[PDB]
RNA sequence: AGGACCGAACCGACUAAUGUUGAAAAAUUAGCGGAUGACUUGUGGCUGGGGGUGAAAGGCCAAUCAAACCGGGAGAUAGCU
RNA sequence: ACACAGGUGGUCAGGUAGAGAAUACCAAGGCGCUUGAGAGAACUCGGGUGAAGGAACUAGGCAAAAUGGUGCCGUAACUUC
RNA sequence: AAUUCCUUGUCGGGUAAGUUCCGACCUGCACGAAUGGCGUAAUGAUGGCCAGGCUGUCUCCACCCGAGACUCAGUGAAAU
RNA sequence: CGAUGUCGGCUCAUCACAUCCUGGGGCUGAAGUAGGUCCCAAGGGUAUGGCUGUUCGCCAUUUAAAGUGGUACGCGAGCUGGGUUUAGAACGUCGUGAGACAGUUCGGUCCCUAUCUGCCGUGGGCGCUGGAGAACUGAGGGGGGCUGCUCCUAGUACGAGAGGACCGGAGUGGACGCAUCACUGGUGUUCGGGUUGUCAUGCCAAUGGCACUGCCCGGUAGCUAAAUGCGGAAGAGAUAAGUGCUGAAAGCAUCUAAGCACGAAACUUGCCCCGAGAUGAGUUCUCCCUGACCCUUUAAGGGUCCUGAAGGAACGUUGAAGACGACGACGUUGAUAGGCCGGGUGUGUAAGCGCAGCGAUGCGUUGAGCUAACCGGUACUAAUGAACCGUGAGGCUUAACCU
C-alpha cells in the first residue's frame, strides 16, 4: 500500500537512501502499489558518490511492504519498513549491482527474475 | 434445469493439497419434496413448487395443511417455485436430492441480505463525506445538495438518499461449486452468498455460463 | 453448529506440536518454482497464536539480514510441513508486539525450563 | 446496529450502570423481593443469578469474588449462608419476574423480581 | 421552515386520524379471586395465575 | 455582512 | 534589582467548536495573554450634551451615541408611500 | 423580565502526594443541579481507538496528535555584551 | 517593496512541479530622508514561507462510548 | 429595490451532442504501426499534485481519455468564507482638506425547529363483490452496460530495412458496484491482566470507588475494509452511417422505385431487483362456514335469539428483523429469551497455603483462576386457561352444458 507521498527505503545500492513515491503507475485513479507494482519515485537523500543524484525523477518497484503480501493459503508476510528497488525510466532494469534485504517470491517474473538473482533471500 | 432450496450454515475453508485455501460457504441443501406441479393447463406456464424442512404440527394452518396433504408430502417451512425450462418433468411428491449440482460446475445463490436498517447516504450509496475540519458546521455526513435550482425546481425521482439498507433479495452469480456431499446433504460454494446464518438460500445453476 | 465443526475436524491434521508465545521455532514450508517443489525453513520467534480450531494461525517474527520479516502461518494448511520448537521462551504475555517495537539486545527473552 | 449483541445501556454510562446493578442486587438479596422497572429487572436477573451460582461452592476465594461483585459483607453472608444451601439442588433460574401495572409518576412498566422461595 | 399559508381544519383532522387511542381488547379473569387484570400482569390484589404472591 | 448584494 | 521569567487566584479576550425562536440581548467548553505593575479591586466623590471623557476607536456617557434621555414648541415638515 | 449554565467585595481553609491556594482522592460540611421510563435508526453534539501512508487536506497544519517534571552533561549564528 | 500597473518582469535558491517565499538587477506607472531614510539584538495570541516530529486533516472512512434525535406518560411554545 | 444572498472550493448531481476515450464506417498525399479528415453513435467512462482566493492557465507525472456546453455563469432554509464588498489601519497616487482609487496589504458575527410540492424509506384505512392462508404470471418500472496490459496466431501479412498488424482466443490488472466475515486487520468504555495517586472495606493480605475507560497491554461475538468471492458479457431482433445482390423507370448504367441480405457499446430483449391500488385491481392450490323467526315503503331491506368457523389481531418470550409500525420465530403438545452444564475463545501460572531469601520478590500447587454477545445441550424461571374481531353457502342479466 504505497501511495503518492509515501517515503520508501531503498533496497539496492544505486545511491538513494530514501525516496518518495510520486505516482502509482498503471491504470487511471489507482490508489496503491503492492510488491508486484511499478511506481514513479523522486530522490530525497542520496549517497555522495552514487549513480543517481538527489532530485531526480525515475522509476522503482516495491519489494517490501508493511501491509505485506497474502499468499494463497491465507498467510501474510509483513516486512518492517517499505522498500523499493530503483529501475531506469525507460529501460525498466535495476540500476544496482547488489540488493540488500529479503524480497518476495511473488516478484518472480523475467525482469524481476533478473532482480531476484541478486537478492540474498526470496 | 431447476434449483434447490437450502439453509446457510456458516462459512468454512477447504485446504486443498497444493496449498490454495478455498473459502467456502456451507449450504445444507435438504431434500426438496415437490408439492405442486403447475403446467400449461391450469396456469399458462410450467413450474414446480417445492418445500424443505419441516414445521411443527400445529404451526401449520389449515389451508397450508390441506395444500400439503393434498398430495403426499409433509409440511415444511415455506413454498418455492422453479420455472422448468422446456422438457423436464418432476412428479408430485418427488424428493429432489442434491446430485443435480454434482452434475453442474457453477451456481448462482439467491438470498435475503442482512439488514443494516435505516442507513445514511455514506453507508448506503458510498457518498463522500464533507471536510471534517476546516470550519464545517453540522454538516459532516449529510448528503449535500439534492437538486439544482428553479429550472427543475424539484428533486428527480431515483435520487440517492438515506433509507432502508439491506434486508432485500439479492443474487450472487456464477459461484464455483466446490463439493457436493450427498451423505450429509451439504453443498459447498466458493465465495460469500447473501444472508445471515440460517436464512434460506435458493441455489440455481449459473445462467451466465 | 455441528456441521462446521465436523468439516473442521475432517480438514485438520492430527499432529501439530505444542508451542507458546516466546518459543523460537523453525517452520518448514513447501514452495514451487514450476514443476520442481522445494522445502524452505523459516526460523523465528512465535509472538502471537490465534487458536480457532481449523482456522488457527501463528505469527513468527524473524530478523533477517538487516531487516525484520514477519510471517503468519495457517497452522493446519498443507503448505507447512514441520514446526520444530527449537527454544522455549519465558514471557508472561500472550501477544508479544513489543518485540516488533524493540530491536537487538532488548529483543531477547529468557528460557522457560519448565 | 446492535446485531447479535447483548447488554442494555439503560441510558446510563458503564460506571453508573455497574454501580446501580451492584446496589440493586444487594437489595434483592437482602430483601428477597424488590420492585423495579421491567428491563432493569431483566438485566438484574442477568446480574444476580451468577452470584447465587457462585454461592454454592463455599471457599475463601469465592467469598472474595462475591465481595468483589457486591462490596457488602452482609450480602455475601446471606448468600453463602442461606441461598447457597437453599438453591443447591436448583440449577439455574433462581429469580422470577412478575409484571405489576405501571408506575404512577411517569407511566413506566413496573415489575417485581423475587427469589423462588416465598 | 415556516408555513406558506395556514392548513385547514380538514387537513388537521386527517392528520389526527392516526392519533386515535386503541382500547384494550379484553381483560382476564383470575381463576381463584376472579378479579379483572391485564394479561400477564399480577392483580391489584396480588394474585397471578391462581397464586397469591404479594401481600 | 457578506449576505448583502453590494 | 526588574513596566524581568514560568505559573494559580485576579484581570483580560487570541483561536476553534457549540449555541443562532440560546441556559445567555455577547455566553459555554477546550486551549490562550498579562499576572510587582503604565497592575487590579472595594467604597465615596468630581466632570454632563455641540458638552464631558478619550495610551484616539468617532470609542464610551445606564442593553441608546457623527451629538444621550425625558418633557415641551408640535398635530414640525413631507412635491413621497 | 425567569426558581436564568452570566455578574458580585472581605474573612476561615484540615489530610495524603505535591514546590504550590495548581491538580488528584478524601475529612468537616453540603448536594445529586424540579420531567421521567424505554429503545440502542439516519444525523448532529462531546469524546475514545484505528491497519498502510503521513499534510497527499486546505485560503491556511484551522482543528486534533505530539512536546511536557526534576537533577546532571551539553549548547550555534547573531548581539545593544 | 505593506509602494510595481504592464507582470506570474528577468536571473538564482528551495520543489518532480513554486502567481506566494528568499537573494539579486533597475526598466522607481507612482521610494526617499523627523507626515523621517536605511540597518537592527531582544521581544509579538503579528503577516508570509520552508524543514523535523506528530497526527482521521486527508487517501477513506470504520467501530465504540455518552448527550439529543425515535417510542411511551405529564406539561406545552414559536416565527408565519 | 415593503430584499431574487454573489466569485471560488467541497458534497450531490442532471440533461444536450457540436464525441475526448471505447464502438461502426467512407476518402487519404491510406504499404504496416501510427496518423489526418469526415459521417453514424450519448451506453459507460472521463486524472493526481505544485503555484494562485482563483475559474482559467503554466508546470510535473500519469491515462484508454483527462470532452464542450445547459441547469439563477446547477448547487449557501446543503457546508466553507480565501476573493470580493461595511465599520480599524497603512502604502503609492490624487486632493489645500474632509476624503478617494476595476491600485495594492493586514484583520473582520454566514440566522431558520420544514406546513405544501418534490424525493428516499416505511406503515395505517378502504377497495379488488362471501371470508381466509399461501404460491405465482406479469402490464410496467428501476439497476447494470467502463477499460488497460501481457501472451498465442506471428515476429507471419506488409515492408529496402527499421519496424510491424487486421480477425479470433486465453490470462491477469485498474476504477466501479453487490455480497460476506472463512482468512488478514481495525474496533471491542459489557472479557482478562499490568500499573500510578488517593479513599474505603477495622487492619495484614485481597479487593473495590474515583482520577478521559486514570493510563496502558492483549481481545470473544457483532459491525466493518484495507480483507475475500462475484458481476459488466456471450446470444437474438429491428436498425443508423456505410456496404452490397438482382433491377427497371432511362434498351446501357444504377444499393431502390417492386424485392432481398449484411451492418455498432445507441434501440427492444437476454442478467439482477421492485412489481395486480395493473381500480383493466389477474391466475392457481387449499381451508372455512349447510339456523330459526318477526316487521315494514316486501327492499342488494331492517330487526331478535342462537352459534361463532377457518383465520387474524391483541398479550407475553423475543430475533444477525427493526426509529415507530412492519417482518420472522416461539407460547408448555415448548429450546423463544434468561439462567445452568459442557466445550470453545480470550487473558496469562488467581486466592489461600508451603518452601527460598534480610526484603522487594521467586518457585510449587498450576497453562491456574476468571471468562461478554459464541457453540451443543438442558424446562430451573418467565412465555396462563382464555377473552377479542371475523360469521351462518355469498346480487342481477345473458350464454354454453347437465340433471
Amino acid at each position: 500500500m504505497i501511495q503518492e507521498q509515501t517515503m520508501l527505503n531503498v533496497a539496492d545500492n544505486s545511491g538513494a537512501r530514501r525516496v518518495m513515491c510520486i505516482k502509482v503507475l498503471g491504470g487511471s485513479h489507482r490508489r496503491y502499489a503492492g510488491v508486484g507494482d511499478i511506481i514513479k519515485i523522486t530522490i530525497k537523500e542520496a549517497i555522495p558518490r552514487g549513480k543517481v543524484k538527489k532530485g531526480d525523477v525515475l522509476k522503482a518497484v516495491v519489494v517490501r511492504t508493511k501491509k505485506g503480501v497474502r499468499r494463497p493459503d491465507g498467510s501474510v508476510i509483513r516486512f518492517d519498513g517499505n522498500a523499493c528497488v530503483l529501475l531506469n525510466n525507460n529501460s525498466e532494469q535495476p540500476i544496482g549491482t547488489r540488493i540488500f534485504g529479503p524480497v518476495t517470491r511473488e516478484l518472480r517474473s523475467e525482469k524481476f527474475m533478473k532482480i531476484i538473482s541478486l537478492a540474498p533471500e526470496v | 434445469m431447476i434449483g434447490l432450496v437450502g439453509k446457510k450454515v456458516g462459512m468454512t475453508r477447504i485446504f486443498t493439497e497444493d496449498g490454495v485455501s478455498i473459502p467456502v460457504t456451507v449450504i445444507e441443501v435438504e431434500a426438496n419434496r415437490v408439492t405442486q406441479v403447475k403446467d400449461l393447463a391450469n396456469d399458462g406456464y410450467r413450474a414446480i413448487q417445492v418445500t424443505t424442512g419441516a414445521k411443527k404440527a400445529n404451526r401449520v394452518t389449515k389451508p397450508e395443511a390441506g395444500h400439503f396433504a393434498k398430495a403426499g408430502v409433509e409440511a415444511g417451512r415455506g413454498l418455492w417455485e422453479f420455472r422448468l425450462a422446456e422438457g423436464e418433468e418432476f412428479t408430485v411428491g418427488q424428493s429432489i436430492s442434491v446430485e443435480l449440482f454434482a452434475d453442474v460446475k457453477k451456481v448462482d445463490v439467491t438470498g435475503t441480505s442482512k439488514g443494516k436498517g435505516f442507513a445514511g447516504t455514506v453507508k448506503r450509496w458510498n457518498f463522500r463525506t464533507q471536510d471534517a475540519t476546516h470550519g464545517n458546521s453540522l454538516s459532516h455526513r449529510v448528503p449535500g445538495s439534492i437538486g439544482q435550482n428553479q429550472t427543475p425546481g424539484k428533486v428527480f425521482k431515483g435520487k440517492k438518499m438515506a433509507g432502508q439498507m439491506g434486508n432485500e433479495r439479492v443474487t450472487v452469480q456464477s459461484l464455483d461449486v466446490v463439493r457436493v456431499d450427498a451423505e450429509r446433504n451439504l453443498l459447498l460454494v466458493k465465495g460469500a452468498v447473501p444472508g445471515a446464518t440460517g436464512s434460506d438460500l435458493i441455489v440455481k445453476p449459473a445462467v451466465k455460463a | 453448529s455441528n456441521i462446521i465443526k465436523q468439516l473442521e475436524q475432517e480438514q485438520m491434521k492430527q499432529d501439530v506440536p505444542s508451542f507458546r508465545p516466546g518459543d523460537t521455532v523453525e517452520v518448514k514450508v513447501w514452495v514451487v518454482e514450476g514443476s520442481k517443489k522445494r522445502l524452505q525453513a523459516f526460523e523465528g520467534v512465535v509472538i502471537a497464536i490465534r487458536n480457532r480450531g481449523l482456522h488457527s494461525a501463528f505469527t513468527v517474527r524473524k530478523i533477517s539480514n538487516g531487516e525484520g520479516v514477519e510471517r503468519v502461518f495457517q497452522t493446519h494448511s498443507p503448505v507447512v510441513d514441520s514446526i520444530s520448537v527449537k527454544r522455549r521462551g519465558a514471557v508472561r504475555k500472550a501477544k508479544l508486539y513489543y518485540l516488533r517495537e524493540r530491536t537487538g539486545k532488548a529483543a531477547r527473552i529468557k528460557e522457560r525450563l519448565n | 446496529m446492535r446485531h447479535r449483541k447483548s447488554g442494555r445501556q439503560l441510558n446510563r454510562n458503564s460506571s453508573h450502570r455497574q454501580a446501580m446493578f451492584r446496589n440493586m442486587a444487594g437489595s434483592l438479596v437482602r430483601h428477597e423481593i424488590i420492585k423495579t422497572t421491567l428491563p432493569k429487572a431483566k438485566e438484574l436477573r442477568r446480574v444476580v443469578e451468577p452470584l447465587i451460582t457462585l454461592a454454592k461452592t463455599d471457599s475463601v476465594a469465592n467469598r472474595r469474588l462475591a465481595f468483589a461483585r457486591t462490596r457488602d459483607n452482609e450480602i455475601v453472608a446471606k448468600l453463602f449462608n442461606e441461598l447457597g444451601p437453599r438453591f443447591a439442588s436448583r440449577a439455574g433460574g433462581y429469580t422470577r419476574i412478575l409484571k405489576c401495572g405501571f408506575r404512577a409518576g411517569d407511566n413506566a412498566p413496573m415489575a417485581y423480581i423475587e427469589l423462588v422461595d416465598r | 421552515a415556516v408555513q406558506q399559508n395556514k392548513p385547514t381544519r380538514s387537513k388537521r383532522g386527517m392528520r389526527r386520524s392516526h392519533d386515535a387511542l386503541t382500547a384494550v381488547t379484553s381483560l382476564s379473569v383470575d381463576k381463584t379471586s376472579g378479579e379483572k387484570h391485564l394479561r400477564h400482569h399480577i392483580t391489584a390484589d396480588g394474585y397471578y395465575r391462581g397464586r397469591k404472591v404479594i401481600a | 455582512t457578506h449576505s448583502m448584494r453590494l
